[PDB]
């Protein structure tokens, strides 16, 4: 069986990996396939004489994003470095290691470059970054009546200089400011 | 100048005991030993993001160049953004981005094509198979170019005033007159040899791209950073095939071959070796992070002093008497044009 | 932590095993504690190096901002630097940078030079500013409009090479008296 | 302190099976049973534990009464209702204070709630209780009473009733990580699970009841395998077992014919289907666990003898056929065939 | 101000297993625990 995470025990090689079709050029005397860093990569099926790859099942990490618990109790979950379509189907078939299940209402699905976020909605405005998520995406708790959104951070207030070839601006006043460094 | 390094979040149990309950249980006995390694890697990642922020986000407002480009005859096309390019990068940015090759991009979501690799799976897939991952930068390589464009378009239409308070406009010939006056030679010489200074400026800007294009490696610093990180990751992966003085080097077949109450010793030796290897990786990463942090602090100071004003300390902003500087973005670094 | 031994209390393992086998067990605890001590001391060395770098920066900042005023930009606070005051904090220092920040500004006009009679006149310090009708001289960082005098304008030029030059009259306090 | 422990605990916000009374299903037991009951004075007398509930395996009796308890582990036969009818091979008798505490402030409105939790990890039958005078939300810890090393098998749990002329909040414990906040005077005012909600493990990861705004890397996720294939190479090349078991001129015992067996794969179903057989006495190899053993060389000797000589062929024997024609070594490992 | 330090070139094979083939073979099982040290020392020397 192919195209599924399956515990294999090929000819004594125990492990867990996704198996599929490949276009290697295994010579007639070859059985295994390895890499530069010496990991078993492609295994010629003994009873199929074909070429089948091995791939990490779904190695990632879970990060929970939330405002302060004294303000609210809601949370959102981000799965590091995996198109959430795979995690979505995996939730739907119930084979993820984390037993905690965050809600999927359809409005909370966002494919970032850092994974895919679930539990928050995409507003297309731009504000100062509050909770750094990754790859130019920030999230924040904002009154609607309250929820957690996803947006792209704004680099700053938009301004344009008025440059001209014979015009200057000269200050007519001043102010004195006291900053601090620690 | 390098500014930041690739960001990694290795995880103990997946690295050290491939999905083995007994091996994880025996790893648990060592207390919060590998917890320090995690916290350390998280600190490294946050430091990298902060380094990029300090170096580049020096201005609070994004200015934009005027539609026309005629600054008294001076030529800045080679450095200002080029609208035709989809990435919106200057040609000097483009040469820099095309001369640097990254082993692991990180923002690829390469999962899904490791099964479809057809040929032997590469470094990225091999690393991902043993619980080793790379996180993407918070600020993409695109908005860094936008920060650089704002800094560039503030320098050539307002002088050094935008770095202190409000931006005040002033013609580029007058700005250059004051920059000449700052090095002890009066503005008269500029108002007499405007044409010669413009022509020399153009010629220098023209030949810098040839100097960068023809050289074998003038970008050696960033490339060494990338190569060192990739080599460290490869030597971390390669240790899982080392026997470390036991029967075998693989947990899956060490458990499938020997029973718990006698394979306990073998699992313990494997645990010791792999834990020490992870310790070494983390310590070297900490030292390299300190070095890159020092370099990033120097780069931030150099930007703040040479770009938003002209410096008097000698041989700091280039050999000779300083007049200007222009920033350009590079992969995991910055480039100054003194 | 047991570190792969019988127990994590040295005295406890002693009263339940023969000395030779107990010694075997004893080594396991010692090695784990040693590796722990090595980790602690190495991280302490890293932290001490970073603190020393910060302390050197603080010493330099104290010396330059407090015992004088600096021309380095964005070093002793944002803006044009005026003063600095030190304060003491637990395991650190706190500076109070006093800076001068400009204020409300106005588009005026400008001129690279002014050609009175065949000669280009330039402002010793400052810019040439036209209100819109009359030409004057001023500073850069503050607006103090002043009548055009030769005392503020040195003469060197020929009124033919300055791109964007304009025209007006210049004044001297010498021909009047 | 905010001690974080790993032990068999009833899951938080998990469902519990609330029964009524007015026929007492024998609920299972696995990794502990959490108990609860609220009542006016008393309707529950005793408990019985174990598997098969009969006089063949060991079971448990902890029945209370007005003043004391009756803790014992015995082999009670049946009650079907005077709670037992068998105490032949039974021991482990213990007596102590009664488990039921009831107090009333001159009114029956103080329906004290009785939460009970037990376990038998490495035996050692632990007993706990706590009475607090749908289901209350305010937390309540549990205090231990007795700790006894029973060391028997437990699969099912039963509760007895009382007589008269709303309870049974029954849960189960699992190996779970819990975080418990302890007072300055040593009570437990709260507890939070570590595998129920993202916020729960978010608190457990930093072991702090208050979490500030931010994003925290908590755990690692992994798609567990959907199925498990095992695949091994192909098989072929059988032996001449049909050619050795179906000859026509089996030699006499005075010259026992020896056939050498090598370079094959060993089909052993033919050793079963061939003939109704008369003797299958194996000595050194289990007759069913023989397909899982690998041999270097095998010999097969075939001859004909009488009926008594068949039983005579055995390690360490005597007679005219075991001393003059064929001798079998005492340390022989194999199987004999006779039909 | 100090500017540099001495450049050491320790070699693990002779340091750990003085010219003994059995100890060399046993040390060979601990992975590439020596090439990293040699690389670090060489980098330090070039830096000086
Ligand atoms: C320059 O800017 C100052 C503020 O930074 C002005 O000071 C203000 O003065 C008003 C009264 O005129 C006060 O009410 C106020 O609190 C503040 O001190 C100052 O007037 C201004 N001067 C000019 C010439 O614009
Ligand atoms: C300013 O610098 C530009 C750098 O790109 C010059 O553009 C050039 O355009 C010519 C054709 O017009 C190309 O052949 C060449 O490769 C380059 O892209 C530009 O001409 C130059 N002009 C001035 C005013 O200095
Ligand atoms: C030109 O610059 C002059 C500054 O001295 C301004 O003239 C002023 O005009 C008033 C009366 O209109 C005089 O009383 C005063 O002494 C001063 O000269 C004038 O506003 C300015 N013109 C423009 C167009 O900015
Ligand atoms: C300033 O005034 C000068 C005369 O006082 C101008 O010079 C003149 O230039 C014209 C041609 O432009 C000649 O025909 C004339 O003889 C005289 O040389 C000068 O152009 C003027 N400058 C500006 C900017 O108006
Ligand atoms: C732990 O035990 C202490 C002694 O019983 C409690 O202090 C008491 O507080 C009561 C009032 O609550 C006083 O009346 C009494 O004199 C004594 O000081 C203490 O509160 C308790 N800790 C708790 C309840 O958290
Ligand atoms: C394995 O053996 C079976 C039975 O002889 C045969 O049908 C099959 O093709 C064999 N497979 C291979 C790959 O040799
Ligand atoms: C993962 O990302 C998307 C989302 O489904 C999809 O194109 C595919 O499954 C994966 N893409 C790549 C580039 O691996
Ligand atoms: C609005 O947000 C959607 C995503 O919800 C995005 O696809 C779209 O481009 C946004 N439009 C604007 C104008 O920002
Ligand atoms: C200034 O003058 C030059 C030369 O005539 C012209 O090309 C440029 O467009 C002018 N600047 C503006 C802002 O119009
Ligand atoms: C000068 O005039 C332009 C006109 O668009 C304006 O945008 C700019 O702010 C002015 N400069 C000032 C007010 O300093
Ligand atoms: C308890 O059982 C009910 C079915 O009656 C189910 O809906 C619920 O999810 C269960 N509890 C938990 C915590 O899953
Ligand atoms: C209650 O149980 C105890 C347990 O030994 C027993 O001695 C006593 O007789 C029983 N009856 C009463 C009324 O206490
Ligand atoms: C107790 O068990 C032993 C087991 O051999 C048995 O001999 C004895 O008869 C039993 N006692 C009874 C049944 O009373
Ligand atoms: C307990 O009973 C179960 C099923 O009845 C059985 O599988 C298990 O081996 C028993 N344990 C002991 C210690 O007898
Ligand atoms: C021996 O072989 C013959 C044919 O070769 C067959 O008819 C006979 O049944 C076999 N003997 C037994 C006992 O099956
Ligand atoms: C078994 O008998 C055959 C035929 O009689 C003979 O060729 C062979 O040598 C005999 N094997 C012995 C006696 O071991």
């Amino acid at each position: 069986v192919k195209n599924k995470c399956v515990n294999f025990n090929f000819n004594g090689l125990t492990g867990t990996g996704v198996l599929t079709k490949s276009n290697k050029k295994f010579l007639p005397f070859q059985q295994f396939g390895r890499d530069i860093v010496d990991t078993t990569d492609a295994v010629r099926d003994p009873q199929t004489l074909e070429i089948l790859d091995i791939t990490p099942c779904s190695f990632g990490g879970v990060s929970v994003i939330t405002p302060g618990t004294n303000t609210s109790n809601q949370v959102a979950v981000l799965y590091q470095g995996v198109n959430c379509t795979e995690v979505s189907v995996a939730i739907h078939a119930d084979q993820l290691t984390p037993t905690w299940r965050v809600y999927s209402t359809g409005s909370n699905v966002f494919q970032t470059r850092a994974g895919c976020l679930i539990g928050a909605e995409y507003v297309n405005n731009s504000y100062e970054c509050d909770i750094p998520i990754g790859a130019g995406i920030c999230a924040s708790y904002q009154t609607q009546s309250q929820s957690i959104i996803a947006y792209t951070m704004s680099l700053g207030a938009e301004n344009s200089v008025a440059y001209s070839n014979n015009s200057i601006a000269i200050p007519t006043n001043f102010t004195i400011s006291v900053t601090t460094e620690i | 100048l390098p500014v930041s390094m690739t960001k990694t979040s290795v995880d103990c149990t997946m690295y050290i005991c491939g999905d083995s309950t007994e091996c994880s249980n025996l790893l648990l006995q060592y207390g919060s030993f590998c917890t320090q390694l995690k916290r350390a890697l998280t600190g490294i990642a946050v430091e990298q993001d902060k380094n990029t922020q300090e170096v580049f986000a020096q201005v609070k407002q994004i200015y934009k160049t005027p539609p026309i480009k005629y600054f008294g005859g001076f030529n800045f096309s080679q450095i200002l953004p080029d609208p035709s390019k989809p990435s919106k990068r200057s040609p000097i940015e483009d040469l820099l981005f095309n001369k640097v090759t990254l082993a692991d991009a990180g923002f690829i979501k390469q999962y899904g094509d490791c099964l479809g690799d057809i040929a032997a799976r590469d470094l990225i897939c091999a690393q991902k198979f043993n619980g080793l991952t790379v996180l993407p930068p918070l600020l993409t390589d695109e908005m860094i170019a936008q920060y650089t464009s704002a800094l560039l378009a503030g320098t050539i239409t307002s002088g050094w005033t935008f770095g202190a308070g409000p931006a005040l406009q002033i013609p580029f010939p007058m700005q250059m007159a004051y920059r000449f006056n700052g090095i002890g030679v009066t503005q008269n010489v500029l108002y007499e040899n405007q044409k010669l200074i413009a022509n020399q400026f153009n010629s220098a800007i023209g030949k810098i791209q040839d100097s960068l294009f023809s050289t074998p490696s003038a970008l050696g610093k960033l490339q060494d950073v990338v190569n060192h990180n990739a080599q460290a990751l490869n030597t971390l992966v390669k240790q899982l095939s080392s026997k470390f003085g036991a029967i075998s080097s693989v947990l899956n077949d060490i458990l499938s071959r020997l029973d718990p109450p006698e394979a306990e010793v073998q699992i313990d030796r494997l645990i010791t070796g792999r834990l020490q290897s992870l310790q070494t990786y983390v310590t070297q990463q900490l030292i390299r992070a300190a070095e890159i942090r020092a370099s990033a602090n120097l780069a931030a100071t150099k930007m703040s002093e040479c770009v938003l004003g002209q410096s008097k300390r000698v041989d700091f902003c280039g050999k000779g008497y300083h007049l200007m500087s222009f920033p350009q973005s590079a992969p995991h670094g910055v480039v100054f044009l003194h | 932590s047991k570190f792969g031994a019988i127990s994590s209390v040295l005295n406890d393992i002693l009263s339940r095993l023969d000395p030779p086998e107990a010694e075997v067990q004893i080594d396991r605890l010692i090695t784990g504690r040693l590796q722990s001590l090595q980790t602690y001391v190495t991280q302490q060395l890293i932290r001490a190096a970073e603190i020393r770098a910060s302390a050197n920066l603080a010493a330099t900042k104290m010396s330059e901002c407090v015992l004088g005023q600096s021309k380095r930009v964005d070093f002793c606070g944002k803006g044009y630097h005026l003063m600095s005051f030190p304060q003491s904090a637990p395991h650190g220092v706190v500076f109070l940078h006093v800076t001068y920040v400009p204020a409300q500004e106005k588009n005026f006009t400008t001129a690279p030079a002014i050609c009175h009679d065949g000669k280009a006149h330039f402002p010793r310090e400052g810019v040439f500013v036209s209100n819109g009708t009359h030409w004057f001289v001023t500073q850069r960082n503050f607006y103090e409009p002043q009548i055009i005098t030769t005392d503020n304008t040195f003469v060197s030029g020929n009124c033919d090479v300055v791109i964007g030059i304009v025209n007006n009259t210049v004044y001297d306090p010498l021909q009047l008296e | 302190v905010l001690h974080l422990t790993q032990d068999l605990f009833l899951p938080f916000f998990s469902n519990v099976t609330w029964f009524h009374a007015i026929d007492n299903p024998v609920l299972p037991f696995n990794d502990g049973v959490y108990f609860a009951s609220t009542e006016k004075s008393n309707i529950i007398r005793g408990w019985i534990f174990g598997t098969t509930l009969d006089s063949k395996t060991q079971s448990l009796l902890i029945v209370n009464n007005a003043t004391n308890v009756f803790i014992k582990v015995c082999e009670f036969q049946f009650c079907n209702d005077g709670v037992y009818s068998s105490a032949n091979n039974c021991t482990f008798e213990y007596v102590s204070q009664p488990f039921l505490m009831d107090l009333e402030g001159k009114q029956g409105n103080f329906k004290n709630l009785r939460e009970f939790v037990f376990k038998n990890i490495d035996g050692y039958f632990k007993i706990y209780s706590k009475h607090t005078p749908d289901f209350p939300q305010g937390f309540s810890a549990l205090e231990p009473l007795v700790d006894l090393p029973i060391g028997i098998n437990i699969t099912r749990f039963q509760t007895l009733l009382a007589l008269n002329r709303a309870d049974y909040y029954v849960g189960y414990l699992q190996p779970r990580t819990f975080l418990l906040k302890y007072n300055e005077n040593g009570t437990i005012t709260d507890a939070v699970d570590c595998a129920l909600d993202p916020l729960s493990e978010t608190k457990c990861t930093l072991k702090s009841f208050t979490v500030e705004k931010g994003i925290y890397q908590t755990s690692n996720f992994r798609v567990q395998p959907t199925e498990s294939i095992v695949r091994f190479p192909n098989v072929t090349n059988l032996c001449p077992f049909h050619e050795v078991f179906n000859a026509t001129r089996f030699a006499s015992v005075y010259a026992w014919n020896r056939t050498r067996i090598s370079n094959c794969v060993a089909d052993y179903s033919v050793l079963y289907n061939f003939a109704p057989f008369f003797a299958f006495k194996c000595y050194g190899v289990s007759p069913t666990k023989l397909n899982d053993l690998c041999f270097t060389n095998v010999y097969a000797d075939s001859f004909v003898i009488k009926g008594n000589e068949v039983s005579q062929i055995a390690p360490g024997q005597t007679g005219n056929i075991a001393d003059y024609n064929y001798k079998l070594p005492d340390d022989f490992t194999g199987c004999v065939i006779a039909w």
